[PDB]
């Protein structure tokens, strides 16, 4: 994902 | 029903002392709500549950106050449904639909970050009708005009339609071209921006074109990644 | 002048104030074949940053990092620490507006944080971009005069032979040169990591502080942006 904060990760 | 991400953890225990919240975003009846799962994973008990978004690129902001009563112990999780509208205060993000949220409990005040899917921003009333669809078509300078490859697509055309007018995106015109199935398509963000769209699907090419045209066109990207989600979902 | 072309200087992509003290400024470089994302990380917190990463949106080009941040050492507080990271363009492609945005995400042990920058379009102009003069001339022909763009470099004053050699040293070839009137006439190849290949003619006039762009692409929406390139490679 791109924008979705620490879930990016 | 239309699309629903799954589940993403926006805050994960270690970042916030031991709370979880895991979320998505969901559009239900004319209502859009935060749904998101709060999982305790400390040892003590948590109260006191508050909510807060910085302004956004949508003015998007909670209808109510997240009023969570009953204790929430070690161990055992909520499933929580926050009503949200768009009246709220505005800022532009970026990227444009993130979200910057606070939590707060009786242990501290916690700051997190999430994506809100466009489509949740679909409104019912997005039909275009096609006069103004081919007027606006043509006005609207071509360097508005972005582009995008959905890949890999196993779909018909009646299928894509279909998908997509459960997320309210809607199919005003579907026109044949020597074999290539041309969908001319609308849809408007609940800040009353519309944006239309053309879908080329060429018989023999499983990678179908979109084509999108906004007078903001800083959505395109936005509005192709969850169009691409819908799809493959 | 340099060998790898023109670099502009460090602007400041991530302010301290947005990212609770950590302030992130950047360039891009393209050297000996190899793209980087040449940044300064400074922290202007209280406290110690640890725990870095990087990702990059899908983006025009595909661009992506070629390997993980590596910040082995804590940045403690008023630290600034130099970060060269290596890229390339394999990576997934999403159509971005402007075209050059690319958005970013960095992540450190307080919160992840974003902000865009520009990729200046000369760091994807690939060493194999001089073009046959044969070919030059039917493409140039066949290309529609729709996709022609014109623009004007202004307040320039280099001569032919030293606009051709700086815009060579970004990988700008000049491939044939015809002077009429008082008029340099240049004509000129790029191809960008895509494979995308740019046609230009370049025109310089005496008593005249300005040159004529005339860009052809199958692409032209790349035009303006090459144009951009061209005017700062010229003025610096």
């Amino acid at each position: 994902s791109f924008g979705d904060g620490f879930a990016d990760f | 029903g239309g699309y629903v991400a799954p589940k993403a953890v926006w805050l994960p225990a270690v970042k916030a002392k031991g709370l979880e919240i895991s979320g998505t975003f969901t559009h239900r009846q004319g209502h859009i709500y935060m749904e998101m799962n709060f999982t305790n994973k400390a040892l003590q008990h948590m109260t006191d549950f508050a909510i807060q978004f910085n302004k956004n690129s949508f003015g998007v902001i909670p209808s109510t106050p997240l009023a969570i009563h009953t204790p929430l112990m070690p161990n055992q999780s909520i499933d929580v449904s926050l009503p949200l509208n768009t009246l709220g205060p505005v800022m532009k993000m970026e990227p444009l639909n993130n979200l910057q949220v606070a939590v707060k409990n009786n242990i501290d005040v916690f700051y997190f970050s999430c994506l809100i899917p466009l489509n949740v921003l679909f409104v019912e009333d997005g039909k275009m009708e096609r006069q103004v669809f081919l007027a606006t078509w043509k006005d609207i300078p071509n360097e508005n005009e972005l582009q995008f490859q959905i890949k890999e697509c196993h779909l018909n055309a009646d299928t894509v339609s279909s998908k997509l007018q459960n997320n309210n995106v809607y199919t005003i015109a579907k026109r044949n071209v020597e074999g290539q199935d041309m969908l001319y398509q609308s849809l408007k963000l609940t800040n009353g921006i519309w944006i239309l769209a053309e879908l080329r699907i060429q018989p023999g090419n499983p990678n179908y074109t979109l084509s999108l045209k906004c007078r903001a066109p800083e959505v395109s990207q936005y509005i192709y990644q969850v169009y691409d989600s819908i799809l493959k979902n």
